[PDB]
């Protein structure tokens, strides 16, 4: 009995890991790719000036 | 997965400036042929000179051999035209032994590193 | 932007480079072949005629119609920032991790300074490192130099992965500072078989204890000029961050044979004489300006521990490279073949290996305050239980006294129970309980090392 | 192409000057003889070009003319039941053209060329091949030897000449460009065949021998370095690795060992069986020999072209084996001409980058995943023969950091005739820890278990030799002495292994494996019937383990009926005592 109870609460604690780690797992791949976006998104704003900086620098 | 988070944003971060890198090469390699060039290389030509005193040749594009010929007679050097070499000169100094080079291209990339750090500072 | 051509004479390593003068000494180099690949040299010997380059990487192209050198970064430098803590370099600090590079903050020099001697501290925390005969009986405080003596074919990049993924301070164990120092490892791998560079990046990513490292690493094929770069930009890297962001930083500096090979095979390079058993003169100095650049500092709260791993050579310990590094260090450990091969993980053995300053490191809110007693008590009654281990093989079982067979139960169950650590992250608290399950063993009395308070209080539970 | 005249000749040493212009490591043809010769060292004018025949009779003022390659192979399908030298020159064609002496400067094909090979297509035209995606097939003596695109070469393929008898010279996918793609391609010796990615080793070299099968393992991508002295059993050991392993071919390179363990390998590999098919073996052995009266400048390019020769067919997704032996003497060669550069030398007279040559050949192994998209796998065995016999040298102490599966021999177990003489006492072996999936899905289940302690009851014999040697074998105590006759039964039963005997050459793990079953048995329930309180010469005079002495010599077929009854009267004869 006491093994028979011990094999069904590590089955039923596996298949609950199982369940945590994914959904942590695709709240993260979502948390990254909205994040690339986020950081995507502010490059777009300040491309030009700092292209004139870097031109300005080579070509002194 | 923190650290996935993190390569991510590295990953952002490094092809921003990716970005930025390759549209100051656009502008570099869209230099030659909008009215400045023949004052461009005027500067680099004369510090070509400059950063090895005593040469005797210089080489570099044939498109602006008279810019080349009639502000550098006075520089007492030879002239000799071959082109392949975009955005600049190089001079060959004395003895033949020494060739110092000069163009917008090779100054980007010896300079990126440094300007990559303040481009990221004054950017983020 | 400024090409010195003209060489002449190459040779081996060697190539020379005509009238020359602003090549600075111990700078870096751009050598050209004629046909568009880049190598690396640095110049050495810089004179008048000449100046001479030891070529990083081989030379097979070069010539000397078309050949040229430049000058790349005078002094040999890396840039650093703090955002460097995922991730891999090759020695000279470019990645192989595939991640775009870093935006340098500042522009470190990779050959350090001394400290200055009125400017440090004495260590007096600890560290634990998950080992748990590291952590009883010969305690890492931070600001030690430890080395790990290992043998040849024993596991020592095993207890390098280990210790670098189970290290961690104890503030809890203290009177409560704060948490405001992380922790990080640098590793520096220097000569490796690169089965067992496979091996690191696995054993570090699997876990996810890449995030708080950074790992040096450069293969056995890779030119040995980063073989000497290697420890040079690992240190420069911790002590960065040591002393400019204050962590505690424990740097892993993996087989320093292959480091010391490598050093007379750069040394016999530019012909200068070998002095003792074919190594260079200067090797104490040398070795010593990779050691000493450890330690606490008066003042800041940073801290680097030093852990150099290094194979011994023929398994002795007259040889140049353990000689010099047991005469500059702060004692050693040592690994050993018998625990190995009949069969223990990780094999430390507490007889031959001791530490300087683990009496600076234990005690009144360092650790827990019966430490030392218990130190020394395992110390002396796994001494007597070797040898009448050993003994009881010409006078049988039944042929002692009973203490003894006590002892020799002590023994045997010993190193199976405390150095048969196996890889679970072992606890200060949970190591000191089972060495007192293990003193339970011998009889109250006879354990004539403590006083009887540490005795009322924690002997007799096993 | 560049001219040059001979300034100084000293051995193989030819300085050649006037050659203003060539690249270093450059074939040069020295002599009006067309010495093959290899440039070092230019400085200005010069350049010094060390050659690979004997110079005597070459005289000042000779001409002297570059190539511009470097040292190329040519790889191609024609290279397995093959004996070349270090330059890739075949030795039957070398027998066929001068008598039975090889006179200097022939030029022979690496290849030939009437052979008529039957080529299969393989891509229809129109395809854009990468750099090692196949292009076709030839049958080679049983081997499906494919023929890759070489590495660096991208395109279009526009014709394929179809399912024919063909030559190796004729091109037979032309891409795009008029960029045509022959069957052999050449290669240079110096760099290592360019690869997709390298995998880490999980699964073992079968060797053959039981001690370097089950107590110290190599594995698929592993390297393997066997030192011992002189008459120790080594070229013994490597044609037993040769003739008895799972490789798919094997190349034996014969850098200064004698003429003899080459000619007895020619002439006794045509007649036996590849264990894996039924194919003669020598249909399976790529043979570089560099015998010592030949030149002593040709061995570094003979363990370069042998390697690079396994790398071939580690690309085609075969499985490589490459037994070097005598490493030390390509040091010596290096030694000796980096004598003629009076530079100065390292510890020992050896030139400095030693290590690092030992190092870039060594990490040529590994088994990769190939740039067709097929696997394959080098593994390197490379002997090591000191000069002392005394492994405190800088060939022994800079191979063994690079290296797992060091077997360290000695002359103490080779003066009586106990072969092979693997001294236990300072061998090791890097994978025992990352096999043991493959083990355990493959022989046995308990398989780490019972090897885990086979070793620790050879460590504790090794223990106890101290003592028995320091007070004698008798005033013991009875339960230790049963330890040392174990030690004793274990080395003359499982360790100890007969080549030329008909069956014991060969051992499969399942045979190990009950031969260390029927050793633990016994001494399991031996420990167990001396806790009950026996003599110890009551053990030694069993009926039961002559059994045990002789079961190494039962064949592959009996030993499990063997092995049952074995262990059916190890079980039942304690019980009499
Ligand atoms: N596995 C073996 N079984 C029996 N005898 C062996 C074995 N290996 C070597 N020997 C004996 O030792 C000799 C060693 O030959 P060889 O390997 O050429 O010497 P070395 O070890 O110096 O190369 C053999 O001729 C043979 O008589
Ligand atoms: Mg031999």
């Amino acid at each position: 009995e006491a093994e028979a109870k011990a094999k069904a609460l590590e089955a039923q604690y596996r298949e609950r890991e199982r369940a945590e780690t994914e959904a942590l797992l695709a709240r993260y791949r979502e948390r990254a790719e909205a994040e690339a976006k986020a950081v995507r998104e502010k490059a777009m704003a300040r491309l030009d000036e700092a292209v004139a900086l870097v031109l300005k620098e080579v070509l002194p | 997965g923190e650290l996935l988070v993190a390569t991510a944003r590295t990953q952002a971060r490094g092809e921003v400036l990716e970005e930025v890198r390759r549209r100051v090469r656009e502008a570099l390699e869209a230099l030659p042929q909008k009215p400045e060039w023949p004052e461009v290389v005027r500067k680099l030509a004369l510090e070509a000179l400059e950063a090895l005193p005593g040469a005797k040749a210089l080489v570099a594009n044939p498109e602006d051999l008279p810019h080349l010929e009639a502000l550098a007679r006075e520089r007492g050097v030879e002239l000799q035209a071959e082109p392949a070499l975009r955005l600049g000169v190089r001079a060959v100094g004395a003895e033949g032994k020494t060739q110092v080079e000069n163009s917008l291209l090779a100054r980007l990339d010896r300079a990126w590193d440094a300007l990559s750090s303040k481009v990221a500072q004054a950017l983020w | 932007k400024k090409e010195y051509t003209g060489i002449t004479y190459i040779s081996g390593p060697l190539l020379f480079v005509e009238n020359a003068k602003d090549l600075a000494y111990g700078a870096i180099v751009d050598i050209k072949d004629g046909t568009g690949r880049v190598r690396g040299g640095q110049v050495i010997e810089v004179s008048e005629e000449y100046a001479v380059i030891q070529v990083f990487e081989e030379t097979t192209g070069l010539d000397l119609a078309t050949t040229s050198v430049s000058l790349v970064e005078d002094v040999a430098r890396l840039g650093v920032s703090k955002e460097m803590l995922g991730r891999r370099f090759n020695g000279i600090g470019k990645p192989i991790d595939g991640l775009p590079p870093i935006t340098p903050e500042k522009r470190l020099p990779i050959t350090g300074l001394p400290l200055n001697p009125v400017a440090r501290r004495k260590p007096e925390q600890f560290i634990q490192t998950g080992i748990s005969t590291i952590d009883v009986m010969n305690t890492l405080v931070r600001g030690q130099k430890l080395p790990i003596f290992s043998g040849s074919g024993l596991p020592a990049n095993e207890i390098a992965a280990q210790i670098a993924r189970q290290a961690t301070v104890r503030p809890d164990l203290s009177g409560e500072g704060e948490k405001e120092e992380p922790f990080a490892v640098v590793f520096a791998a220097m000569g490796i078989t690169q089965r067992e560079l496979s091996y690191f990046i696995q054993e570090f990513e699997r876990t996810g204890a890449l995030s708080r490292s950074v790992l040096f690493l450069n293969k056995a094929d890779d030119p040995t000029i980063e073989r000497i770069l290697t420890p040079r930009m690992a240190l420069t890297v911790a002590e960065y961050l040591a002393f400019e962001h204050d962590y505690h930083v424990l740097v892993i500096l993996t087989d320093m044979t292959n480091y010391c090979e490598a050093l007379r095979e750069i040394g016999a390079a530019r012909e200068e004489i070998p002095g003792r058993r074919g190594y260079p003169g200067y090797m104490y100095t040398d070795l010593a300006t990779i050691y000493e650049r450890a330690g606490v500092v008066e003042g800041k709260k940073g801290s680097v521990t030093q852990i150099p791993i290094l194979s011994m050579p023929d398994d002795d310990r007259t040889h140049p490279i353990p000689d010099l590094t047991g005469y500059i260090t702060e004692g050693q450990i040592q690994l050993s073949r018998e625990l190995h091969r009949k069969g223990i993980y990780p094999p430390i053995d507490p007889l031959p290996s001791l530490s300087r300053l683990m009496n600076n490191g234990v005690g009144k809110g360092k650790t827990r305050e019966d430490h030392k007693q218990v130190s020394d008590q395992l110390y002396s009654a796994y001494a007597n239980g070797v040898d009448i281990r050993k003994l009881v093989a010409i006078i049988g079982e039944d042929a002692l006294t009973e203490n003894d067979r006590r002892y020799l139960q002590f023994a045997d169950a010993f190193e199976r129970f405390f150095i048969n650590q196996g890889q679970q992250n072992r606890s200060i608290e949970e190591s000191l309980q089972i060495a007192w399950a293990l003193l339970s063993m011998l009889p109250q009395g006879e354990l004539k090392r403590i006083s009887k308070d540490h005795i009322g209080k924690y002997y007799g539970q096993k | 192409m560049i001219q040059g005249v001979i300034q100084k000749i000293a051995g193989p040493a030819v300085i050649a000057k006037g050659m203003l212009g060539a690249r270093m490591y450059d074939i040069c043809k020295v002599g009006e003889e067309g010495l093959v010769g290899e440039i070092i060292r230019l400085d200005g004018d010069t350049a010094f070009v060390q050659v690979y025949e004997d110079t005597s009779g070459l005289k000042v003022g000779e001409p002297v003319v570059s190539t511009g390659l470097p040292l190329a192979v040519e790889l191609g399908p024609g290279m397995l039941n093959g004996i070349y030298d270090g330059i890739q020159r075949p030795l039957e064609r070398i027998r066929e053209k001068t008598g039975i002496y090889i006179t200097r400067g022939v030029v022979v094909h690496a290849l030939d060329r009437e052979k008529k090979w039957a080529w299969t297509p393989m891509v229809k035209p129109g395809d854009e091949v990468r750099g090692g995606m196949v292009l076709g097939t030839v049958p080679e003596f049983g081997f499906t030897h494919k023929i890759l695109v070489p590495p660096d070469v991208r395109g279009r393929v526009k014709e394929v000449k179809p399912a024919g008898e063909y030559t190796v010279e004729e091109p037979v996918v032309v891409l795009e460009d008029g960029t045509e793609l022959k069957m052999y391609h050449t290669w240079p010796v110096r760099r290592a065949r360019p690869v997709q990615r390298k995998l880490d080793p999980n699964t073992p070299f079968l060797t053959g021998m039981r001690i370097l099968d089950v107590l110290f393992p190599v594995a698929m991508g592993g390297t393997a370095a066997i030192p011992g002295p002189f008459g120790s059993g080594k070229t013994v050991t490597q044609q037993s690795l040769a003739k008895w392993s799972n490789a798919d071919v094997v190349v034996y390179v014969g850098c200064g060992e004698r003429g003899n363990e080459m000619t007895d390998v020619l002439v006794e590999f045509p007649e036996l069986t590849d264990p894996k098919t039924g194919g003669p073996l020598m249909h399976r052995t790529v043979l570089i020999a560099n015998t010592s009266n030949m030149p002593v400048a040709a061995r570094e390019a003979s363990i370069y072209v042998g390697v690079t020769i396994a790398e071939y067919f580690r690309d085609q997704g075969f499985s490589v084996a490459l037994m070097a032996d005598s490493t030390s003497r390509w040091a010596e060669a290096l030694r000796e001409i980096s004598s003629r550069l009076e530079e100065m030398p390292a510890e020992e007279g050896y030139p400095p980058y030693l290590a690092a040559r030992l190092a870039a050949f060594y990490e040529r192994a590994g088994k990769v995943i190939t740039l067709g998209g097929e696997e394959g796998a080098v593994t390197i065995v490379g002997a090591v023969s000191p000069p002392g016999g005394d492994m405190s040298e800088p060939v022994t102490q800079s191979t063994l950091r690079i290296v797992g599966a060091f077997w360290r021999l000695d002359a103490s177990l080779a003066f009586r005739r106990h072969f092979p003489a693997i001294n236990w006492n300072g061998s090791y072996s890097l994978f025992t820890s990352a096999l043991d999936p493959w083990y355990r899905e493959n022989v046995a289940e308990d398989y780490p278990e019972l090897r885990d302690a086979i070793s620790e009851l050879l460590q504790r014999e090794a223990g106890l030799q101290e003592i028995v040697q320091l007070v004698g074998p008798d005033a013991l105590q009875d339960a230790e002495r049963l330890v040392i006759e174990v030690g004793r039964i274990i080395r003359e039963d499982f360790l100890q292994q007969n080549a030329y005997h008909e069956v014991d050459a060969y051992c499969s793990m399942k045979k190990a494996y009950g031969i260390m079953k029927m050793i633990l048995a016994f001494y399991k329930e031996a420990e167990a019937a001396i806790k009950r309180g026996v003599s110890i010469d009551e053990i030694l005079q069993l009926p039961v383990l002559e059994r045990i002495g002789r079961a190494r010599y039962v064949s592959e077929e009996e030993f499990p009926a063997y092995f049952e009854e074995a262990m059916k009267e190890i079980q039942g004869a304690f019980k009499a005592l």
